[PDB]
RNA sequence: UUAAUUGCGAUAACGAACGAGACCUUAACCUACUAAAUAGUGGUGCUAGCAUUUGCUGGUUAUCCACUUCUUAGAGGGACUAUCGGUUUCAAGCCGAUGGAAGUUUGAGGCAAUAACAGGUCUGUGAUGCCCUUAGACGUUCUGGGCCGCACGCGCGCUACACUGACGGAGCCAGCGAGUCUAACCUUGGCCGAGAGGUCUUGGUAAUCUUGUGAAACUCCGUCGUGCUGGGGAUAGAGCAUUGUAAUUAUUGCUCUUCAACGAGGAAUUCCUAGUAAGCGCAAGUCAUCAGCUUGCGUUGAUUACGUCCCUGCCCUUUGUACACAC
RNA sequence: AAAAAUGAUUAA
């Protein structure tokens, strides 16, 4: 039981990735924010980190924190089996990749601009609007799409 | 029955694609209520002061009482039973009871 | 506050639009010669004390 | 006088023989450890890290002197759980089989089980022998 | 509801008026004279009559019967 | 031989059978003492026969216990249900029946489940509803 | 060759057979014979060879292309309960003709009494042993050999 | 051959109840009379086979189920009898709807 | 008192309660003395309980479940909102924490705190609906003492669940505050307003 | 009076029949008979491993023997509202208590009358009349597609809105099943793999093996802290596998990522009286693969009411009718 | 003593 006296050095809410880390949520769920890194990610990364698990994202160092930030950019570089990422042998070259804030949606667009250019099904029901993983149509999903 | 007309039946169609959702629900909601998880001097020395005379102790007074999240009235009650300012009368997870101590 | 404690003797039967009350008598506790007939929501035996807010109306939807 | 771990409280057997074999050093963790869920059942790794898996070893020790022999399937089954399957009901789903089958391989190689000659892994004479000394301490704790 | 049937009433009121003085006044034995004073399919029904039987003599007893 | 007995208690489907014999005052279930049976909420179910009764008698007589079937609470049912009937029946079989009576009265007085087994049964499910009694929602229009 | 057996025996009480009985009667239809004597023949010798109770419905269009069932019933018939499957015996067959299809059911109901299987009476069917009624004697008049 | 042991064993399996209980009240009668220490008949929980379906034909009316059962009731029998009088029990006492399979134990 | 020594060791605590059945061994019954007439004989604390649970049969008669022990009754009405349909050790184990808050905020019998509670919540007259007309009107009848001590139990612990739900507060907290409200009144509790305005409401269409 | 056209009885009706009941199956009770290494228990009788003034386990029908309490199935017994207290045209009966395993016909079913519906099925039928078609076939096969298509409306449901919770570790418990030799079915166990799975053997034609289906809800101990939050997991991206010749219009399973509505729901409306409602899972049916479905099974186990004819209907009698295609 | 309208043609 660690009750810990602190003065006005606990850090607010932060920046990482171009992405508002907020404090007072413990660092694993305060990473979620960031887009393309979800609940296990984060965990890992953190755990990677070499950090404490209840440092409520607002007790992190500045270079403990650019450590847990090259971790996130290079995340086969700190042994990580590389199924555990977000995209694994990609069209373009084929090398496992994590996306990360900023890229997922980028990314996302490179995906549709690529299947609607190449007229696959799946690229025409994303063009229409539609669902494209094979559901029924006839009633559900209705007062939006 | 009474089949309707294509154009009926198409004006009925786009009326309901053209229908807002009706939530049929009165909507209040409270504001925004924060607790400090982080533990400063000044609330420590709230906590040292007036925790005794509390004729209940617990994690919800704790939370309702000062403004502390309830992972810090977790370990800030069990650092209490440990300092032994107060004595502990059912020991359970998700349910602590604490009063005075002697 | 006048609440009166009253025992009922005699359960006259069951009354209501879809029977959910009874028509009781019941006699005093403090005299036992004070016999009213009063309607009761829940369900009742015999020997059973009851509670009047008033204590002096007669029940209806008799016979 | 004569104490075997029949008569003692399970969880907090459990948790003193976790941490004995923690002060023992010697259960040699796989290496996937600090990355898996335990079951495919879960959405989450262990929340202790470096503890789980000496609590499940000595959880997987104990329910073999429990039983007869336990197999790797039977670990699975057991230590497996509901699963939450989004808008479909749950269903029960058996647990890492390579967990369980590692916290298996490491039970001989810290000497408490052996082959078996009839079945799958049972308990030796000096697992035997430790997991009374550990009943003894956890009884006079 | 226990009313019993007519199968059970013509029965126990032939086997009064036949049997009589052997018929005793308890159930246990009312039940072990059936067997051989009648041939009921089933014990259930041989039960009926004989209860019904050592009603009806419980009747008889104090006073007669109509039938 | 020694002086024993054995008998039995019955929930809706557990069962746990109870052999009964003169020791040094010996109480075990499932090969475990009583005092460690699961859950902790309803330990006092499987106490109650210990403090109605008196445990001085005791002494004399032990008892181990098996159960199987049913669920936790069916189990604990049957458990509480086994020790009570064992401890009666070894009072009829080999004690003066005073005492077996004064047992009687006081289960008789606390319980009925005690002695004699609930008679309530499961009921099988009829086609149109998910239960017995419960149907599938009907549907006009 | 030589170990395969099949031996044809003779029904006795052919009567009491619904499906000879509706064997029988599908041939008269075929031949000709009509409909109510056919149903009436069947259970008259049905009757006369000593079942308890009888049953012909013939169902499909007789007259006119309308349909409707008649039905030919005699004797002690129950419908309810054990005795049905311990009791009854029953057959249907189909009877081509010019107009369609004509079914024909017969129920058989025979007589407890007989047979040497099963009951030998109906349930509830209760019977009394006589009393043998005798004199008493006044004088206890005790006897030696 | 030599009027030794088989340690054989019969097992009989039937739906029909009473036809199965005679040829086996028979067999143990037979065991007495020729005075054989034996094993009583052994009988199984009586399997029940079901099927449950609809009745109707076609899809329509009120969803009624129907189930239909078999009773497999079954009875083994361990014997430890001569060779000249094994035949002498398995080729006699059969009934219609009753099938008698006979192994030779080695267990 | 006098402890006996025994084979397989019984600890000294459960060892005490020898001498008479205490509920959860940490209070008995023995002066609970329910004191608003009219509600005995239906408030069950004469048969003493080690625990809330206890699968007896108190539905196959009318009067039957007034048998029941009252602390039990109270548990089988706090299997709810749904969700928590069976779960009786939930329930059990919410009750007994319930009794520890009770016994911590007063230096008084928890099961006396509840009887008091139920005493001071069941209504005392109500209303029926009669008149097939368009406008039907409102008849105020009495209650009966059985009805009055469940829907006592009733509103008791409907309002203590609505207070747990959502927010910090434990169930077993709120069910205790909602409690020690009722067994003194005060109109802060929500089984007190509702049986107020009730009873107001049968005044009016007296 | 009964659940009953069930009876008491009255009687221009008398004696009869079907249905109801009776009957059969099934859950309960049997220290009573028959028994059982395919169900068991006990003797530790044989060796022992552990702790130590004695308990827990390993090998026990050739490493033995005894007994059916638990288990099964044969024949039975048991309840007949028994006894008692009340009440009655004192009759049929009904209400309490006492025993008993069981006192709403003990519970639940199976079967279930006469008469009818223009009810459904010609797409279950080598059941079928008539009409039509019959070689470029409305026959039968092969390839592909469709049956799933979405501005929308409706009916069964599943998952939820959370702290009586979610997540993590541990404790640890059913009953009904089913399963290969005319060939790959149910799979122990070992090894590899995060997982899904892959590979090598084993057992089971089955109370023997999967399997003690070690299921889930549940319980304890910790993380969270009233924030659409770590509740919810829709949509969508990328990869890894299994079935199948064939997976795109994504069979399904697995990993990571995205993390939408949803704050308890207007009018309205469904099911239910005790091991019932509800919660929870499991098995089977369809199955090469595919459950959010059904048929069963057990697990945890309420509240409320033992009533009335208010609504919606049913039965009997009397009555009115201009209805009989029958309000 | 609240309100309650209607129901296409032919087909024993
Ligand atoms: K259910
Ligand atoms: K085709
Ligand atoms: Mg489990
Ligand atoms: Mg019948
Ligand atoms: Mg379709
Ligand atoms: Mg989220
Ligand atoms: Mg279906
Ligand atoms: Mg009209
Ligand atoms: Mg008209």
């Amino acid at each position: 039981s660690l009750v810990v006296q602190e003065q006005g050095s606990f850090q607010h809410i932060l920046r990482l990735l171009n992405t508002n880390v907020d404090g007072n949520i413990k660092i694993v769920y305060a990473l979620t924010t960031i887009k393309g890194v979800g609940r296990r990610y984060s965990n890992l990364v953190c755990k990677k980190a070499d950090v404490d698990l209840h440092k409520r994202a607002g007790e992190l160092t500045q270079e403990e924190l650019e450590r847990i930030v090259q971790i996130m950019q290079n995340p086969t570089h700190y042994k990580i089996p590389a199924w555990f990422l977000n995209r694994q042998n990609d069209i373009t070259d084929g090398k496992d990749y994590h996306t990360l804030a900023n890229n997922v949606e980028s990314k996302l667009r490179d995906d549709l601009e690529r299947l609607k250019k190449i007229r696959a099904h799946r690229g025409i029901r994303h063009f229409w609007g539609l669902r494209v993983r094979g559901q029924h149509t006839k009633t559900t999903g209705r007062r939006r799409a | 029955k009474q089949q309707l007309s294509k154009a009926a039946k198409a004006a009925a169609a786009l009326a309901g694609g053209k229908k807002s959702k009706k939530k049929w629900s009165k909507k209040s909601m409270k504001d925004r209520a924060q607790h400090a998880v982080i533990l400063d001097q000044e609330k420590y020395d709230r906590i040292l002061k007036e925790v005794p005379t509390y004729r209940y102790v617990s994690v919800s007074v704790l939370v309702d009482r000062l403004k502390i999240g309830g992972s810090l009235a977790r370990i800030a009650l069990r650092h209490l039973e440990k300092e032994g300012i107060i004595k502990p009368i059912s020991k359970h997870s998700k349910q602590a009871i604490y009063t005075r101590a002697t | 506050t006048p609440v009166t404690l009253a025992k009922v003797i005699k359960v006259l039967g069951r009354t209501g639009s879809r029977g959910g009350v009874t028509q009781v008598r019941v006699e005093f506790l403090e005299d036992t010669s004070r016999t009213i007939v009063r309607n009761v929501k829940g369900p009742v035996r015999e020997n059973d004390i009851l509670v009047l807010m008033e204590s002096e109306r007669e029940a209806r939807r008799l016979r | 006088p004569g104490v075997s771990v029949r008569d003692v409280a399970a969880q907090d057997f459990i948790n003193a023989y976790a941490s004995f074999l923690q002060r023992q050093g010697k259960l040699e963790v796989p290496g996937y450890v600090d990355i898996v869920k335990t079951s495919s059942g879960n959405e989450m790794p262990p929340q202790d890290a470096e503890g789980w898996f000496y609590k499940r070893a000595a959880s997987v020790a104990r329910h073999i002197y429990m039983r007869k022999q336990v197999g790797v399937g039977k670990l699975n089954k057991l230590y497996g759980g509901a699963k939450s399957r989004g808008v479909r009901p749950y269903k029960h789903i058996d647990a890492s089989g390579s967990i369980n089958r590692k916290v298996l391989q490491a039970l001989e190689k810290i000497g408490i089980v052996e082959i078996s000659p009839k079945g799958g892994r049972r308990i030796s004479e000096n697992g035997q022998r430790d997991l009374d000394r550990i009943a003894a301490q956890t009884l006079e704790e | 509801g226990r009313v019993r049937t007519k199968t059970v009433k013509r029965a126990s009121k032939a086997l009064i008026e036949r049997y009589y003085p052997k018929l005793t006044l308890d159930f246990q034995t009312n039940k072990r004279l059936c067997d051989e004073i009648a041939t009921i399919q089933s014990k259930r029904l041989r039960n009926k009559i004989a209860g019904y039987t050592t009603h009806l003599m419980k009747r008889i007893q104090k006073g007669p019967v109509r039938g | 031989a020694v002086p024993s007995v054995q008998t039995f208690g019955k929930k809706k489907s557990a069962t746990a059978v109870a052999h009964v014999k003169a020791g040094k005052g010996l109480i075990k279930v499932n090969g475990s003492p009583i005092t460690l049976v699961e859950p902790e909420i309803l330990r006092f179910k499987v106490y109650e026969p210990l403090l109605l009764v008196g445990l001085d008698k005791f002494s004399n007589i032990d008892i181990r216990v098996r159960v199987t079937g049913g669920g936790h609470v069916s189990q604990v049912y049957a458990i509480r249900q086994a020790i009570a009937k064992g401890l009666v029946a070894y009072h009829q079989k080999y004690v003066d029946e005073q005492s077996k009576n004064e047992l009687k009265k006081a289960f008789t007085s606390y319980d009925r489940t005690l002695l004699i087994a609930d008679s309530r049964r499961p009921e099988p499910k009829k086609f149109g509803g998910k239960g017995a009694r419960s149907r599938f929602q009907k549907s006009y229009r | 060759p030589g170990t395969i057996v099949l031996y044809a025996e003779r029904v006795q009480d052919r009567g009491l057979s619904a499906v000879a009985q509706a064997e029988s009667m599908k041939f008269k239809l075929l031949n000709g014979l009509a409909i109510r004597r056919a149903a009436y023949g069947v259970v008259r010798y049905v009757m006369e060879s000593g079942a308890k109770g009888c049953e012909v419905v013939v169902s499909g269009k007789l007259r006119a292309a309308r349909a409707k069932a008649m039905k030919f019933a005699d004797g002690f018939l129950i419908h309810s309960g054990q005795p049905v499957n311990d009791f009854i015996d029953t057959a249907t067959r189909h009877v081509l003709m010019r107009q369609g299809v004509l079914g024909i059911k017969v129920k058989i109901m025979r007589d407890p009494a007989k047979s040497r299987t099963g009951p030998k009476a109906l349930p509830d069917a209760v019977t009394i042993i006589e009393p043998k009624e005798e004199e008493p004697i006044l004088a206890p008049s005790v006897k030696d050999y | 051959q030599q009027q030794q042991i088989i340690k054989i064993r019969i097992t009989l399996t039937s739906t029909k109840v009473k036809q199965l209980e005679n040829v086996s009240s028979n067999i143990v009668k037979n065991a007495e009379q020729h005075n054989l220490v034996k094993k009583g008949p052994v009988r199984l929980p009586t399997k029940v086979l079901k099927i449950s379906t609809r009745k109707t034909p076609n899809g329509e009316g009120s969803k009624t189920w129907e189930t239909y059962e078999m009773r497999i009731h079954k009875r083994y029998i361990d014997l430890e009898a001569p060779v000249q009088i094994v035949k002498r029990i398995t080729q006699i006492t059969i009934e219609p709807g009753v099938d008698v399979e006979v192994v030779v134990a080695s267990n | 008192f006098t402890p006996v020594v025994l084979a397989t060791p019984i600890p000294e605590e459960v060892q005490q309660a020898q001498t008479e059945i205490k509920l959860f061994n940490k209070w008995s019954f023995e002066e609970v003395e329910v004191k608003d007439a009219s509600l005995v004989d239906y408030v069950q604390v004469r048969q003493p309980i080690f625990v809330a649970h206890t699968a007896g049969r108190y539905a196959n008669k009318r009067f039957r479940k007034a048998q029941c022990p009252i602390i039990e009754r109270l548990t089988n009405s706090l299997m709810m909102n749904g969700r928590n349909n069976g779960k009786k050790l939930k329930a059990v184990r919410i009750i007994k924490h319930t009794l520890d808050i009770i016994n911590v905020l007063t230096d008084q019998n928890p099961i006396q705190v509840v009887v008091d509670a139920i005493t001071n919540t069941g209504p005392r007259e109500d209303t029926t609906r009669v008149g097939g007309g368009g406008a039907a009107r409102r008849q105020a009848v009495d209650v009966s003492p059985l009805r009055r001590v469940n829907q006592a139990i009733a509103l008791l612990t409907i309002g203590a669940r609505e207070a747990a739900f959502r927010n910090i507060k434990t169930i077993a907290e709120t069910l205790a505050e909602e409690l020690i409200n009722a067994a003194k009144g005060s109109s802060t509790s929500y089984a007190i307003k509702k049986k107020d305005e009730l009873e107001r409401v049968a005044k009016s269409n007296r």
